[PDB]
């Protein structure tokens, strides 16, 4: 979430 | 020594100097790229963006620059979900629709591997057995690559995973010893976590964990998740560790209170550029005024804070830190997520051209 994830 | 290094098919979509495109890509900066991300089509690989074709002969034609540099095609990502990793994992027919998928498409856009991104087998709705699936989807893959390189005489293609540390992620997807054997490397996620999902402040990625945490929480770190790593059996050599050019941001309950673990009530605003609350990249962070940096003295990261805003994040000496610390555990290199959110342009920190990766480059060096 919000980058990787 | 391997830099292994994630592009992003998203932040071509950045307004003004943030705006990330193949042609932005140092071709000499790292030794290994790889393309976040492609998804999945009635269990074939299959693209995520409408120029995805067009960018995909961008990215591997790097290579007329420097040779020596291998590419891979990711698939998954946290929007990606995780029913289709299950669907197509389920049976063996699927799965060799997939793996038939997965080499096609590689050899015809010129990627060097494939890198799994399923976030995460066991976890996010994909049930217990996906653990075992995933570990037989694994041996298919490598199966498949070893057969296609001795039918075909080309470079057999490369194999990696992108891997939680977090020991209840890895517990509940993730058969360690047997995968391993399997993969040409690891790409562990040694990074994300904290996160504005807490109702407490927590670095993105500290290396150790603080004096006064104990159990679980004691394991949020990076030296616990590579612990975790090696103890269930990954050859040192094929783990890369991870490395964040971003950092995850909160709201303060109250600005009278800003050490690591102080209450907050959500994320911190989004990022200018980057715009997803909970985040900003290194480039939001590097240059901040009237804002106040510290380092956590037994995590060795630093984080910083402005009014209600506050910020865990990497900067030039934690990547040092870390790269002496993989370097004594003896690991295969390091992994950076990503590309477009280390000041590439140079265009806010005065620190040059890809601030952090360099750094990740020369001390690796």
């Amino acid at each position: 979430r919000x980058s990787h994830x | 020594a391997k830099l292994v290094c994630y592009f992003t098919n998203w932040a071509q979509y950045r307004q003004g100097e943030a705006r990330f495109l193949p042609k932005d890509l140092d071709p000499s900066l790292c030794t290994h790229l790889i393309y976040a991300f492609a998804g999945m089509t009635n269990h074939q690989l299959s693209t995520t963006e409408w120029n995805d074709e067009t960018l995909y002969q961008e990215f591997n034609g790097l290579k007329k620059m420097n040779p020596k540099l291998k590419t891979l095609l990711a698939i998954g990502g946290w929007n990606f979900g995780t029913q289709k990793f299950t669907d197509m994992v389920a049976t063996a027919n699927n799965r060799q629709t997939f793996v038939n998928s997965a080499i096609r498409f590689l050899r015809k856009y010129s990627f060097d591997g494939l890198d799994l991104d399923w976030e995460y087998p066991g976890s996010q709705g994909s049930p217990a057995v996906d653990k075992e699936r995933f570990t037989t989807l694994v041996q298919d893959l490598a199966n498949a690559f070893q057969q296609e390189a001795q039918t075909s005489g080309k470079e057999r293609l490369l194999l990696s995973a992108a891997v939680p540390a977090g020991q209840t992620y890895v517990d509940a997807g993730y058969e360690v010893d047997k995968i391993a054997q399997n993969l040409d490397f690891v790409n562990l996620m040694a990074y994300d976590f904290h996160g504005s999902w807490e109702k407490v402040t927590g670095h993105n990625s500290p290396l150790y964990k603080r004096q006064e945490e104990s159990g679980a929480a004691a394991s949020l770190n990076v030296d616990a998740a590579v612990q975790q790593w090696l103890q269930k059996g990954t050859p040192a050599s094929k783990l890369i560790l991870g490395m964040p050019t971003y950092g995850r941001s909160f709201t303060l309950a109250s600005s009278s209170d800003t050490r690591v673990g102080a209450p907050a009530t959500g994320s911190g605003t989004p990022g200018p550029f980057t715009k997803e609350g909970g985040m900003l990249a290194y480039y939001e962070v590097c240059s901040w005024k009237g804002a106040t940096k510290q380092r956590i003295q037994d995590q060795k990261v630093p984080y910083i804070f402005r009014d209600n805003q506050w910020v865990g994040f990497d900067d030039v000496e934690s990547f040092k830190t870390k790269v002496s610390y993989l370097k004594q555990k003896g690991l295969g290199g390091a992994m950076v997520w990503a590309l477009d959110l280390d000041d590439f342009a140079g265009f806010s920190c005065n620190q040059g051209r890809y601030p952090l990766i360099q750094t990740l480059r020369q001390e690796l060096s």
